[PDB]
């Protein structure tokens, strides 16, 4: 009787639902982020599970705001609702109180708050996923963060989640340096993720995006200097390839 | 079958069934034989209304009920649960009448009923319906006959059956198609409807039944629903008595 | 069962949740009340466990409901808090409505009313 | 099995629900009544039962409206509800439609009332059987309402404990009381006989009989005490 | 059993659900508040560390409630999140209304009532978070309290929540001195966290710390969250590193 | 119609209110009270619309006294006047238009000085050492400040309030039928009989 | 104010004056009246200013949002309906009067929408107080087929004309040229018909010409206990 | 007239090279009766300074209200709110009641911490960012202040000279209005010093 | 196993996923129909078996291809009760879309709204998940040929070609083999009619059954129109195969 509602606890504390929720995370694919001193690189993989299934209709890398992207590790469907809500609250709670796109820490909390409500109720399952949310603002710099099923969040220098977690975690520890550039991070990211599947790697099967420098190109409009282009950028399939040739 | 999955109409077994939904068809079997006969210019409804004892007031008890005035319904299964569904059918029709200024098309009528039944197999605090409804009529799209199962599922039928005598019924119905590829015009289908209920009753040869036949006929009621009553009914009785012996 | 809720009358006409509430009282501190002819003494045992506990800022087990009505309580302190707040708010309300101070009888009958209401429902324990 | 009788939102493998059959049993546990009718009068005769002999009975006839009224059989808490709603429909017809509400349609709204609690979790199918008699435009009617909500137009029926003996009295004599017209006394005589066969270990008293009559020019009237001592 | 609802009591005449929530607080780390007449030190432990854990740009067991009350956190952080936000909102709701900062005592009281309501009503979970509150309000000076998961509060001159409570408490009351000093309290805290925590080195990046002092002007209180590199300097002074 | 006057000395607040209540074209009773005490050291004199005066004064009396009991220590004048402004501020945007102007004259125990506030029916509090409302303030804002010095004693300020009564009687066409005077200091609130 | 909206073969130009007027006092001389909804859908605000500025932001949150949800660029039609149904509910108690202009993969589009919810589709539209004023240049020099070059000229002569006759608009002319497949170029302060006349005297004062009762220091920064 | 015109009070802010000035009257009026002469109207929450002109009741309640939102802001972000971001907060609060709006006219003044650019903005009954970097005026004498300020103003002023320009602007304009004047106060916000200087002046 | 958590969808098992939701993937092979949809080059074709179990049924009512809106078709695999219910929302949602956002609603978005709705049903224990797999078909306003399969979990991914049903694996291997050897994701027959013939060939091969005309129901989305073919319209394609 201890493990079988959100409302019940145990003589060892906690809820059954959080332990199981954690298990859901690790069933997912390996997704990782490495923070650099001028950027953050975010990477995930796509497993098509048929040659018939297209790789681009799966979007495992999603802009929350055009300064803050996310990936996940866990169950595919749960991700989709939470991203739709994350945007929806991103605009509501802090774009009519702040009137511009939220700082990284704030949105992290707002997204975290939805997860918390989805634990809080008895009779409502918690999310199948844990996200990584990486973003930029001026005030706290580049930053990278984890939102776990509980409703709790942690800032990280580098981390990884999913199935390939134990191999990836030990790689990320050894290979991080005090100071690093974004460009170098792309290569460390790629090498880590290749641990998880061999001989099925390539820039069409790997989704890679960054929150790096602005791009006034993709801003959509010009002649207004005060505003900036999006910090978020999605790397194309040809660009992943260039970077992969250079390893 | 197994333990579990039964209790609440929202739980799946391994097999991909839900025992509660299955349990709802089983309940209609114990109910009293209903048939529908579709025709090229009508529909005929007939039903077996069992009389428990000679105390009953004859011709004063019906399971045939009307919706708007052009749609017949007759149910088999549990009587009062069946009433409820027909109540709701009136609500469906009435709402359509206000908005669009016209009588429901039969496929419009089937859609909205089919959803209401489906909703009541969707939740945990609801119960599954325990009634089948053979139903249909004639509209601006010709004649249609449907049969609605307790799951929230329906399909069109040229001749339909549900209830206790439904194996005798379907068997005959199929026979009807072979002898008549033209499907029988509405007049002769009254008399014929009678003979099927008389056959279906050789598995219901316990107590007496009252034969009630209604129709809705393009050629012979002007697309409106009305009961078949008086001498028309008698002719249908006499034919059925003859050919059973 | 048959002790699993308040909406079970039980096969003995006893509400187990009322019974277990009673058993709850025992765990709290002792309290004694004695009337005189020109007083009431309302006295209570005061718990200690450590000399790092304040008594400066910390509630007493006695709380003034108004200014002529007082209350001491026994049971879970956590539970009691809500009891005491309601008892007080009503005592001030009494003068909003009538312009009299509260009667002693009015108040006790009300605080039992608030629990009785809770007892009556099945969703909430008293 | 019967692990299924604890919810009314769960069916059986035998195509039943258990709660609805049990609600049927609940009628039998209570008092006894026999209804019967003629084309120009309708009659219920019902046995009043008392807790002890300082106890002074239980009123078993509830007057609905001045053209309809009903008797109860089974649990009383249940009856008071069903009656109230029915009265409400007769007063609604009289106000808004200037009509005396048909017995057949009124009985049919009750069937619909029963299914409202059967479907929904919480509440229960009601545990009382009602025999409704009335006199409308289409003359006298006797309806038998059931817990299930099955409504049955009958010339005579009886529900409650050991009621099978009244139906045997009524079945033999079926065609005889249809032919009676214009004489309320004689429908009462038939009813008094009927309710005799139903009893075991008892004898009719001037305060056991409660006789309820509605017909053509007679409104609904409930006879009690010293108005049932002409037919005792 | 009688974990099965929160609105039912056990035949013992305890409530297993609440007791169970109390055990939730012993799977999170120690938090220590010590009041001294010359200030309150607020100390908290980070129960999770790794070498890639960013923890040097963040505060997450130290949350400022208004300008003069702050809390330390022990328990579930998800549990903590919702009640801290609510508390911040109410404390400052008082500011708006009455044009004075909230007294320490009323705000704890408000928040402990809400906890009791989650056990009392509905089918909600009770919250397994124990907060040590430290504030200043003119009507009783420095004020220290801490809250149970049950939904009640008691005053203290020093207290410990979190894991290994029984041991930690033992260590504090042995080495307390009634007048104390703000500096001697900090030192006492570190001594205690060192022993209960299994991180023998007990480094800066594993410690959060906040001191509330009136030393900034007079009649004006300055709440100062210690920043990581500062936490490293005071371990050298106490000799731990 | 109706007067409320205020002046603050160096240890007291003297609040005064008209004795008359005129409902209709008849003086409804000649001698009445028209002040109620929120707290044992905070006084609320009130004037305004009919019977909204009473209901509001009783509303505020309950609610300030409620906090006093819970904390076990009365609110200050800064807090109390502020509470009341909040209430008025809701009431003017609410379907129910209260139209009650008040003076809050209390003793701050923690500061040890009187504080006299003028709080308007619209909902605006400002601390002022001579305020009023209605058409009381139309004659006596000038008169006070002339003879007022920062320093006073309680004996002077009462006599200066008597001076102000006299002016009011000549050139205001309303009768007040005397005035009531309660003096609010640190030692509580007491009635002192004056004309 | 004054809005003119004018199609060309490769796009659309929307233009508007920069003078913010509240009553017959100029509130701000330089302040845009081009509000951005989406990156290629731009608009100009007229009538009540507060209602125009607010409603492009709330409506614009949805238009941006749908772009992210659908993984498609934002249609201009998406912006029009959202406005039209929005304004409709409140029945002109949000008095908001917009020319919406933009480009899409469906073509170039121009709309006007009015407080009560009504649509106008032409190839030149104008709105505002100087709606009448700007009209006459537009009618007498709109042509079927305009290049980019001409269309910029058609808008600028029309806003300038509406400056002179309508006393409600003044200051600079702001242009936003929206081209299919390309960034929307914001050419604010394009044309200057208001070079601020210089003054004869310097109205600068000695230091201690004002008379000051006292001084004080208020803090704007954190206190320290150090 | 308008409830905003009845109670009165003026607020005027200005720009210079790395400085802003924001000043007010001290008058509180309820119709022609002068209530107070020593109630200020400019407040501040953090280093962002706010004025509010208009009906008194909404001027004090909106002081309380924006204080209330900014103190939540401060705690959450772990940094003081910027002027740039506070200008949006101001429009949002005003737009939240359209059909029963607050009768006020806010003026925002500050200098950004992230860029150090000087910043000012104007508002209205139902509110929108009304951008300039010249000056913003509001109040009952707003029409006097709008021309009066423009003649005096020159750009790229030193903090001490900017004082001279605002002081002159406010005093003479205030004097020639019935529901303003009656004492003044001016805040000159340099960067990290704010000097608060009360104008000695003729009473109205 | 069994305890909390094939009796509830709000109760996670120690696997990490809910068992009952997974049972819905075993509840979509209860009607025993197979669909194959492939993309043309300015058209999309969908073909599903038509199962006539008894002659007493009308054979033209027996369909599973639906008109959702002008440019959207849908084929449902799985039980009828959930089919109607899924299809009703989808129709309704398509209509709702114009009025909010303007123009016609593309396939991708319909599929996303149905996918979120499916996730919602799994989020709350108040309803069961949907028992049907939905495969939406459209020819898009500008992105042209699309097939989108949305599972009851809420997992949704687009396709080059897709198959669904109890024999899904067998048509899937036949497709890989076809598109891999040609090297094209698309089918390069630039008329819509001859794509419909190719679909007919492939189904014939994978099942091992030849089908008549009361045994297939065929829907075709063309660019800016959607229509469902009747048996005599099916007959032109069937005689196309039968005599080449």
């Amino acid at each position: 009787r201890y493990s079988f509602s959100l409302t019940t606890f145990s003589p060892s504390g906690k809820l059954g639902q959080i332990d199981y929720a954690l298990t859901a995370v690790k069933q997912g694919v390996t997704s990782l982020g490495i923070k650099a001193t001028n950027g953050v690189v975010i990477a995930t993989e796509k497993k098509s599970s048929s040659p018939l299934a297209m790789s681009e209709t799966l979007s495992k890398v999603s802009l929350l705001t055009p300064d803050i992207g996310a990936v996940y590790s866990g169950m595919g469907p749960d991700y989709r609702v939470l991203v739709d809500k994350s945007r929806k609250v991103a605009h509501t709670s802090y774009k009519r109180i702040y009137g511009e796109y939220p700082p990284t820490k704030l949105l992290v909390s707002e997204v975290a708050k939805i997860m918390q409500e989805a634990t809080q109720s008895g009779g409502v399952r918690p999310f199948g996923v844990s996200l990584l949310i990486a973003g930029h603002d001026e005030f706290n710099g580049f930053s990278l963060y984890q939102v776990d099923p509980s409703g709790s969040y942690f800032p990280w220098k580098a981390t990884a989640i999913g199935k390939g977690s134990v191999a990836a975690k030990t790689f990320l520890e050894k290979r991080w340096n005090d100071e690093l550039e974004l460009e170098d991070a792309i290569h460390i990211a790629l090498l880590t993720l290749k641990e998880s599947v061999e001989g099925e790697f390539n820039g069409d099967t790997i989704e890679l995006a960054i929150i790096g420098d602005e791009n006034p190109d993709l801003l959509g409009y010009t002649g207004i200097p005060t505003d900036k282009g999006p910090r978020f950028r999605k790397l194309t399939s040809q660009e992943i390839n260039d970077r992969l040739e250079a390893l | 079958i197994g333990t579990g999955y039964d209790l609440s109409n929202s739980v799946f077994s391994p097999d991909g069934r839900n025992f509660q939904v299955e349990y709802a068809v089983k309940a209609v079997e114990n109910g009293t034989t209903s048939i529908g006969i579709k025709c090229n210019d009508g529909v005929v409804f007939a039903v077996e209304k069992l009389i428990t004892s000679k105390l009953l007031v004859p011709q004063k008890n019906v399971k045939i009920q009307v919706v708007d005035r052009h749609i017949g319904c007759v149910y088999s299964g549990l009587i009062p649960d069946g009433r409820h569904l027909v109540n709701r059918g009136r609500e469906e029709a009435a709402s359509f009448k206000k908005l669009y200024k016209t009588p429901i098309p039969i496929p419009a009528f089937a859609d909205r009923l089919g959803q209401y039944v489906q909703a009541h197999t969707l939740y945990n605090s609801v119960r599954p319906f325990g009634v089948s409804t053979i139903f249909g009529g004639v509209d601006k799209n010709g004649a249609h006959l449907y049969m609605l199962e307790p799951s929230g599922s329906y399909w069109g039928y040229k001749g339909a059956a549900t209830g206790k005598g439904r194996q005798s019924a379907k068997a005959e119905l199929e026979k009807l198609v072979d002898h008549h590829p033209e499907g029988l015009s509405a007049r002769e289908a009254v008399k014929q409807a009678a003979k099927i209920i008389y056959l279906a009753h050789e598995d219901n040869k316990e107590k007496d039944f009252e034969l009630e036949i209604s129709w809705c006929s393009l050629s012979e009621t002007n697309g409106l629903h009305k009961f078949v009553k008086g001498d028309l009914l008698q002719e249908a009785i006499d034919f059925a008595q003859k050919e059973i012996n | 069962g048959y002790d699993r809720a308040l909406s079970i009358f039980s096969p003995d006409g006893h509400i187990f949740q009322v019974e277990y509430a009673l058993e709850a009282v025992k765990r709290g501190t002792c309290a004694v009340g004695v009337k005189g002819k020109n007083c009431v003494v309302l006295g209570c045992e005061r718990r200690s466990t450590l000399k790092l506990q304040d008594t400066r800022i910390t509630p007493s087990k006695v709380s003034k409901i108004d200014s002529h009505v007082v209350l001491s309580f026994s049971g879970l302190n956590a539970d009691s808090r809500i009891l005491i707040e309601k008892a007080r708010v009503e005592a001030q309300s009494h003068r909003l409505t009538l312009e009299d101070p509260v009667t002693v009888e009015y108040l006790t009958r009300y605080v039992a009313g608030v629990q009785q209401r809770y007892t009556q429902s099945g969703g909430v324990r008293p | 099995r019967n692990n299924y009788d604890g919810d009314t939102v769960t069916f059986s493998p035998t195509g039943r629900l258990f709660q609805v059959e049990y609600a049927l049993e609940a009628i039998k546990q209570g008092s006894v009544t026999v209804g019967l009718r003629s084309n120009t009068h309708a009659v219920l005769v019902a046995l009043k039962r008392n807790a002890d002999e300082l106890s002074s009975y239980q009123k078993k006839i509830i007057k609905c409206d001045e053209h309809m009224g009903l008797s109860l059989a089974g649990l009383a808490p249940d009856a008071r509800v069903l009656s109230n709603y029915l009265r409400q429909q007769c007063n609604y017809s009289s106000l808004v439609f200037n009509r005396k509400l048909a017995v057949e349609r009124a009985g049919h709204l009750l069937c619909d009332k029963a299914q409202k609690n059967t479907q929904s979790y919480g509440g229960r199918p009601y545990g009382v059987g009602l025999l409704i008699i009335g006199y409308d435009k289409s003359g006298a009617h006797l309806l038998e309402f059931q817990p299930s909500g099955n409504v049955t137009e009958l010339y005579g029926t009886a529900i409650g404990a050991r009621s099978q003996g009244a139906k045997t009295y009524l079945e033999r004599t079926l065609d005889t009381f249809i032919k009676i017209d214009g004489n309320p006394d004689e429908l009462i005589k038939a009813g008094v006989e009927a309710i005799s066969q139903s009893l075991r270990d008892e004898s009719l008293t001037v305060d056991n009989l409660s006789i309820a009559i509605v017909g053509k020019d007679t409104p609904f009237t409930i006879y009690d005490g010293e108005a049932v001592a002409k037919y005792i | 059993r009688y974990d099965s609802r929160t609105t039912i009591f056990s035949p013992e005449g305890r409530l297993y659900q609440v007791e169970y929530a109390l055990e939730s607080i012993s799977h999170a780390g120690t938090a220590i508040g010590i009041m001294a007449s010359d200030g309150i030190v607020l100390a908290a432990e980070r129960k999770v560390t790794s070498t890639l854990l960013e923890q040097d740009t963040s505060t997450e067991k130290l949350y400022k409630l208004n300008d003069k009350i702050a809390v330390a956190v022990a328990g579930l952080t998800a549990d903590a999140e919702i009640l801290i936000n609510t508390a911040r909102i109410h404390a400052q709701n008082y500011l708006k209304t009455y044009n004075e900062d909230i007294p320490v005592e009323i705000l704890v009281r408000r928040l402990s009532d809400i906890k009791q309501g989650y056990t009392q009503h509905g089918g909600l979970r009770p919250f397994g978070v124990s907060f040590i509150y430290a504030g200043y309000d003119d009507r009783y000076g420095y004020q220290l309290y801490t809250s149970n998961p049950s939904g009640n509060y008691t005053g203290w001159k020093a207290i410990s929540v979190g894991a290994n409570t029984s041991a930690a408490q033992t260590l504090l009351q042995m080495d307390y001195k009634d007048d104390m000093k703000v500096d001697d309290a900090i030192e006492l805290a570190l001594k205690t966290l060192s022993k209960t925590t299994d991180s023998s080195a007990l480094t800066y990046d594993r410690l959060e710390f906040a001191t509330i002092r009136k030393g900034a002007n007079d009649g004006e209180v300055y709440q100062k969250i210690f920043k990581p590199q500062e936490i490293k300097d005071i371990l050298v002074k106490t000799g731990i590193t | 119609m109706d007067i409320i006057l205020g002046i603050r000395v160096q240890d007291s607040v003297i609040l005064a209110s008209s004795k008359a209540v005129t409902r209709g074209i008849s003086v409804l009773k000649d001698s009445d009270d028209k002040t109620r005490q929120l707290s044992p050291h905070t006084l609320m004199s009130f004037a305004g619309e009919a019977g909204d005066t009473v209901q509001f004064a009783e509303y505020i009396q309950a609610n300030i006294q409620l906090y006093s009991i819970r904390e076990d220590y009365e609110l200050s004048p800064q807090a109390v006047s502020s509470f009341v402004r909040q209430e008025l501020a809701k009431s003017i945007r609410s379907r129910r238009p209260y139209q009650v102007n008040v003076l809050i004259g209390g003793y701050d125990k923690k500061k040890n000085k009187p504080e006299l506030y003028q709080i308007d029916y619209l909902g605006t509090k400002v601390e002022l050492p001579y305020g009023a409302h209605g058409y009381s303030g139309f004659y006596t804002f000038s008169l006070l400040d002339h003879h007022y010095r920062p320093d006073m004693t309680t004996e002077e300020g009462l006599d200066l309030l008597k001076l102000c009564v006299q002016e009011l009687e000549k050139r205001m066409p309303m009768d007040f039928k005397g005035v009531i005077v309660k003096i609010v200091d640190k030692d509580g609130i007491r009635q002192v009989d004056d004309f | 104010t004054t809005i003119v909206g004018v199609k060309f073969n490769n796009g659309v130009v929307i233009a508007a004056d920069t003078r913010s007027t509240q009553g017959p006092i100029v509130a701000d001389k330089n302040c845009a009246k081009l509000h951005r909804i989406s990156p290629k859908i731009w608009c100009a605000g007229a009538g009540t200013a507060a209602d125009t500025e607010a409603v492009t932001q709330l409506i614009g949150s949805n238009i941006e949002l749908h772009s992210l949800y659908t993984s498609r660029e934002p249609r201009v039609v998406s912006a029009l309906q959202m406005l039209k149904q929005h304004l409709f509910k409140y029945q002109g108690h949000i008095g908001a009067y917009l020319i919406v202009a933009g480009v899409d993969p469906t073509g170039s589009h121009l709309f006007s929408i009015h407080a009560h919810g009504s649509t106008d589709v032409g190839y030149y539209l104008s709105l505002g107080s100087g709606s009448l004023a700007a009209m006459a240049v537009l009618e007498s020099h709109w042509k079927q087929d305009l290049t980019k070059e001409e269309a910029i000229k058609l808008a600028s002569d029309a806003i300038q004309a509406g400056i002179w006759n309508d006393l409600g608009s003044g200051s600079n002319v702001d242009v936003c040229v929206m081209e299919i497949g390309k960034d929307a170029e914001y050419l604010r302060n394009y044309l200057t018909p208001n070079v601020r006349e210089e003054k004869q005297k310097s109205y600068k004062f000695p230091r201690g010409t004002t008379a000051v009762l006292k001084e004080s220091i208020v803090n704007i920064c954190d206190i320290q206990e150090e | 007239s308008d409830p905003s015109s009845i109670n009165g009070g003026i607020v005027v802010a200005m720009t210079g090279k790395d400085c802003v000035a924001i000043a007010c009257d001290l008058r509180l009026g309820s119709q022609s009766l002068g209530v107070s002469n020593k109630f200020e109207k400019i407040f501040h929450y953090g280093h962002v300074f706010l004025g509010i002109t208009g009906l008194a009741t909404d001027v004090t309640t909106l002081n309380e209200m924006f204080r209330y939102k900014t103190n939540l802001y401060k705690l959450k972000e772990e940094r003081a709110i910027e002027p740039e971001t506070f200008t949006q907060l101001v429009s949002s609060s005003l737009y939240e009641r359209r059909f029963g709006p607050y009768f006020v006219g806010p003026v925002v003044a500050g200098i950004n911490s992230k860029s150090g650019k000087p910043f000012i903005a104007g508002f209205d009954l139902i509110g929108c960012i009304d951008e300039a970097k010249d000056f913003i005026v509001s109040g009952t004498a707003s029409d006097q202040l709008f021309g009066m300020c423009e003649s005096l103003y020159e750009p790229n002023l030193e903090p001490e000279d900017l004082f001279e320009t605002i002081s002159q602007a406010l005093l003479n304009a205030a004097d020639r209005d019935a529901l303003s004047g009656w004492g003044a106060v001016v805040y000159i916000i340099k960067k990290d010093e704010v000097v608060k200087r009360y104008l000695k002046m003729r009473q109205d | 196993s069994a305890a909390g958590y094939d009796r509830h969808i709000t109760i996670f098992s120690p696997e990490g996923r809910l068992y009952q939701v997974e049972y819905a993937f075993k509840a979509t092979n209860q009607t025993n129909i197979n669909s194959l949809a492939v993309r043309g080059k300015d058209c999309t074709v969908v073909i599903s078996q038509k199962k006539v179990p008894d002659k007493l049924l009308d054979p033209t009512t027996v369909s599973y291809i639906f008109c959702i809106s002008r440019t959207i078709g849908m084929v449902v695999n799985g039980p009828i009760p959930d089919a109607r219910n899924a299809a009703l929302r989808a129709k309704a949602e398509a209509a709702e879309f114009r009025y909010k956002y303007g123009y016609d609603m593309p396939c991708d978005v319909l599929a996303k709204r149905m996918a979120n709705l499916s996730q919602i049903y799994t989020q709350r224990a108040y309803m069961r998940p949907l028992g049907v797999i939905l495969t939406f078909v459209s020819v898009d306003e500008e992105l042209g040929p699309s097939i989108y399969k949305t599972d009851p979990a809420g997992y949704y991914v687009g396709y080059k070609a897709t198959a669904t049903g109890p024999k899904q694996q067998e048509i899937t291997t036949n497709l890989e083999n076809h598109f891999k050897k040609s090297k094209i994701d698309h089918i390069n027959e630039e008329s819509w009619e001859k794509v419909v013939e190719f679909a007919i060939t492939h189904m014939i091969d994978a099942l091992g059954t030849e089908f008549s005309k009361n045994d297939l129901e065929v829907g075709v989305a063309t660019k800016d129109k959607f229509f469902t073919l009747s048996a005599e319209n099916i007959e032109e394609r069937l005689v196309a195969i039968a005599e080449q």
